[PDB]
């Protein structure tokens, strides 16, 4: 009863590293992920800040737990399973990889990798 | 939708 696209991107982990002239991060230690119904979890990020454009960074996800789950109230579950993640900003693009697994009402697929978008 | 996160080894935040 509440939005996910309406709400920010939550984070936290318990290590934390920056460089600027680097220009990446790094988190460590089962980074979760939220907003809303959407739940993402992993052990590292990564994101790379060039700066000059505003909104094209991307959130490269990997290592274990690597699970999405999502609840919606109109009664639309969906939940899955990868060895690595590709989440983004605002549509730009999406994929799951390494034993990649989704499920939903009027959807069912699993492989190497899944090809779904935002 | 923007980027923010929760240090435990301090107890305060950021956005990034």
């Amino acid at each position: 009863v509440t939005g996910d696209t309406d709400q920010p991107i939550h984070i936290e982990s318990d290590q934390q590293s920056l460089d600027m002239q680097g220009n990446v991060v790094t988190f460590t230690g089962n980074v979760i992920v939220t907003q809303g119904t959407i739940k993402i979890n992993a052990d590292k990020v990564v994101v790379t800040r060039p700066g000059g454009e505003q909104g094209k960074e991307v959130i490269d996800g990997y290592g274990k737990p690597a699970t999405f789950y999502q609840m919606q109230d109109n009664g639309k579950p969906v939940e899955g399973h990868a060895s690595q993640m590709h989440y983004e900003l605002a549509k730009d693009f999406v994929v799951l990889t390494g034993n990649a697994y989704l499920q939903q009402v009027d959807s069912n697929i699993k492989g190497d990798k899944i090809t779904y978008l935002v | 939708v923007p980027i923010t996160y929760v240090n435990r080894a301090t107890x305060k935040c950021a956005r990034y």
